[PDB]
């Protein structure tokens, strides 16, 4: 099991959209890396200047949108790809 | 450009005149009493030579049709030099006589195609009879005789080549190079003797000789070039624990790694030395692996997979003695498994058989001689440059003759082998009378080497030819003493490969040359 | 003397990319018995792409060969290491031919061996390539100059359809060079 | 013995995976340097703006995932390669 530290989240990226809106097959750059992914693990929370740990607004198992860049780190757990980002890099939660 | 077209007997006469010019230039050198030919060289002094291939190469005529004849008959000597390296003059003598006698029958109205078929049949049977008549030449005395006879009866050259072949064995490679002295020098080297010196002058263990001596040293083989001491640092620590000297065969050792290892050399922790890898790409790897097989080690490379950091003492090669110097490096008694060595010999021999290029095949043979056997270098000693070239050509011809002698065997020299073959082929018949006449002109032209030898000796060719034909076996004409006797006992041997190749190439070109009717050249 | 040299099946003028592939050192020829055949239309530099395919081959245990534009460097070294490690008997050679013809004869190899060429244009990548995607043959010979495939496991109907297609290309071809290459 | 200072960790890098998931041996850059490593030593803790030291969430002897870059440094302790990095460079702890 992997769980993160401080203000960070372990997220499994969703599968790229192979099909378009009208069902057009999207491949290559069309099937770009998905910015959305389900949360696999939530850290303890961000540490403030006073020494207090503020819990993250994200929850385990909730689909969230992440921004690719320097903040995302790739890793393999049980031969499965997982991305790591700070909660600041976590943009928003997809509900319904 | 515009063409001059000649037909029939006119073209045949012009072509035969060109052939006669080239062959008369070539054949004044045949036999022991044959003389030399001066070839004018536009760059440098003129070349005095006694081999027929150089004279044949240098002949080119003003008349274009005569130039055709000269070039076609020059192909005979060129092919005879390419295949056997000797008998180029004999091949041109045979080719001229087949063309001359063949054109006599062509002028006699006989069909040139059937004449060519008869010549081909007679020469196939002649090759079979030469193979039957041949005796294998393995003893050193007959090798010395072959080398002497092929070098214009120079006994020193023959005995030197016999000693060289005895020293380097059957798998050895012998080459001829210029020498600084007036006398012939033989230089035999054993084991791996690649021509790369030390990478730095400070490795010298023996300052009075400039040579690094390593007794029972470890050998590391780095296919990649190294500029950092990090990679073989575990290997350096392991060999310091062992305490034995270490030699590196690497693509390049330079900079920090090189400085560190020479410093450690003069500190006495390790008696280490590094030299450049031999050859270039696609040949460096194979004979580096040959070095590893000789030394019982393994080459370190990225392709093979293991790294120098993971390299251990078991990975490194082992030898008994190592000599480094300025230009070359010798490895003596590399500790490797004998069966692996012979397997590598077989693999490189298969590569030789698969090789269709002379350069690649000769490099593979040199590698075989390096790993097994030895390499001999004959330094031609002569007081002057032109004598150096002449003696070098003679020693090269003698070396090629000894090689052909061990390859195929020997027969009686002086053209007596062809005389006996023609006497054996007396009852051979073709499909028709024109083919029989072609057979007969082939048999008659087989007497041309002996007749031209006698002509060069100043005697009468016909009397001696009839005397030799009257005799049986290896009875023949000593052209140096102008006497008669058993040529094998007299020491006058010719390689069966040389005689057979000369006959075959002369017959092929001469038949295709007598078959012609029209010749089309550029107008003057 | 005149010599007749006849070959059968696919036999192209490319050799192994590394000398270490040699299974039979006494001949210098790699002999693969019932091997898998991968057809990569793109050159190979990394080991990531066919890593699932290599793992599937290791699970199967049969030998494997690669026909690609170029397999070199890190990927080639990885195949070599896995070769004397004995997990997979993998050999990679350069794809025969050149532009607009290498693709056609690669598809011909796929038709003969009952496989499919992995290409960027066709859409499927080497990452999702499986054992069914790879080609099948009964015997394979590698040496320095040539590469031979003996009894490619492919459908006879597909082979005959490819024969008809290339014959139509021959009939439509005008220049002698293209026509003789098609023949 | 070596122990770090402030919010930093001494970590011994784990051995690189020589063999892939399905028995395929990876060598070279395919055997890329492992970003996982066991913790050899944990510092006293991060110093906040108030001068208080907050103890690190990483424990000694725990396998952790670390991010290479400028924050990681190399050292040789008893002829063994170790890496030095702040707790921010430590991403997460591997459990089970
Ligand atoms: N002492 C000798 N007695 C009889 N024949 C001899 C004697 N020495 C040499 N010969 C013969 O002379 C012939 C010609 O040899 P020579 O070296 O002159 O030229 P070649 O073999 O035709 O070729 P090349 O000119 O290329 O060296 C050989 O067939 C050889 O047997
Ligand atoms: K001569
Ligand atoms: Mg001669």
């Amino acid at each position: 099991n992997i769980r993160p530290l401080h203000d960070r989240v372990i997220v499994k990226r969703k599968e790229v959209e192979t099909k378009s809106a009208g069902g057009i097959v999207l491949t290559g750059s069309a099937a770009a890396k998905s910015t959305r992914g389900e949360v696999l693990a939530v850290g303890n929370g961000r540490i403030l200047e006073n020494g207090e740990v503020k819990p993250l607004d994200v929850k385990v198992g909730d689909i969230v949108i992440f921004n690719d860049g320097y903040g995302v780190k790739s890793e393999k757990i049980d031969n499965e790809e997982v991305l790591i980002m700070s909660e600041s890099d976590i943009l928003a939660i997809v509900e319904a | 450009a515009a063409k001059d077209v000649k037909f029939g007997n006119d073209a045949r006469v012009k072509m035969l005149r060109g052939v006669n010019v080239l062959a008369d230039a070539v054949k004044v050198t045949l036999g022991p009493k044959g003389r030399n030919v001066v070839l004018d060289k536009s760059f440098g002094a003129p070349t005095i030579t006694k081999d027929g291939v150089s004279v044949a190469r240098e002949i080119e005529l003003e008349d274009k049709f005569e130039n055709m004849g000269a070039q076609m008959v020059k192909e005979v000597a060129s092919k005879a030099n390419d295949a056997a390296g000797d008998g180029t003059t004999t091949a041109t003598v045979l080719a001229q006589a087949i063309i001359t006698e063949g054109l006599k029958a062509v002028a006699a109205g006989m069909n040139p195609m059937d004449l060519k078929r008869g010549i081909d049949k007679a020469v196939t049977a002649a090759v079979e009879e030469l193979k039957a008549l041949s005796v294998p030449c393995s003893d050193s005395k007959a090798i010395a005789q072959v080398g002497t006879i092929s070098a214009n009866s120079d006994e020193t050259v023959g005995k030197l080549i016999a000693e060289a072949m005895d020293k380097v064995g059957k798998e050895g490679v012998i080459t001829v190079e210029d020498g600084t002295g007036l006398q012939d020098e033989l230089d035999v080297v054993e084991g791996m003797q690649f021509d790369r010196g030390y990478l730095s002058p400070y490795f010298i263990n023996k300052p009075e000789t400039g040579a690094v001596e390593l007794e029972s040293p470890f050998i590391l083989l780095a296919d990649k070039k190294i500029s950092n001491i990090r990679e073989m640092l575990p290997v350096l620590e392991a060999v310091a624990k062992a305490g034995k000297p270490l030699l590196i065969i690497a693509e390049d050792v330079e900079g920090e790694a090189l400085a560190t290892l020479v410093v450690n050399t003069m500190r006495g922790i390790v008696k280490v030395a590094a030299v450049k890898a031999p050859g270039f790409g696609d040949r460096r790897k194979a004979m580096l692996q040959d070095i590893a097989t000789l030394t019982g080690g393994t080459v370190i490379s990225e392709e093979i997979g293991m790294e120098l950091e993971k390299a251990t003492l078991e990975d490194l090669g082992q030898a008994k003695r190592v000599v480094i110097n300025k230009d070359t490096t010798t490895i003596i008694d590399g500790v490797g498994e004998e069966a692996a060595i012979q397997g590598r010999v077989a693999q490189i021999r298969q590569q030789i058989e698969e090789a269709t290029s002379d350069y690649d095949r000769e490099k593979l043979q040199e590698r075989v001689a390096k790993l097994a056997g030895g390499v001999a270098v004959i330094k031609v000693g002569a007081a002057t440059e032109v004598e150096m070239k002449e003696k070098k050509a003679r020693v090269e011809d003698a070396l090629h003759a000894t090689r052909a002698a061990v390859e195929e065997g020997v027969v009686a020299g002086g053209g007596v082998a062809l005389i006996r073959v023609a006497s054996k082929l007396a009852d051979l018949r073709g499909q028709n009378e024109d083919q029989n006449v072609g057979i007969k002109v082939a048999l008659r032209a087989m007497e041309a080497p002996l007749r031209q030898i006698v002509l060069n000796c100043g005697e009468e060719p016909s009397v001696v030819a009839n005397t030799v034909k009257g005799g049986d076996g290896n009875y023949g004409y000593n052209a140096a003493t102008e006497e008669y006797g058993n040529m094998i006992d007299m020491g006058i041997l010719d390689p069966t490969k040389v005689t057979r190749s000369a006959l075959q190439y002369a017959a092929s070109v001469a038949g295709l040359m007598i078959t012609t009717e029209c010749m089309v050249t550029d107008l003057p």
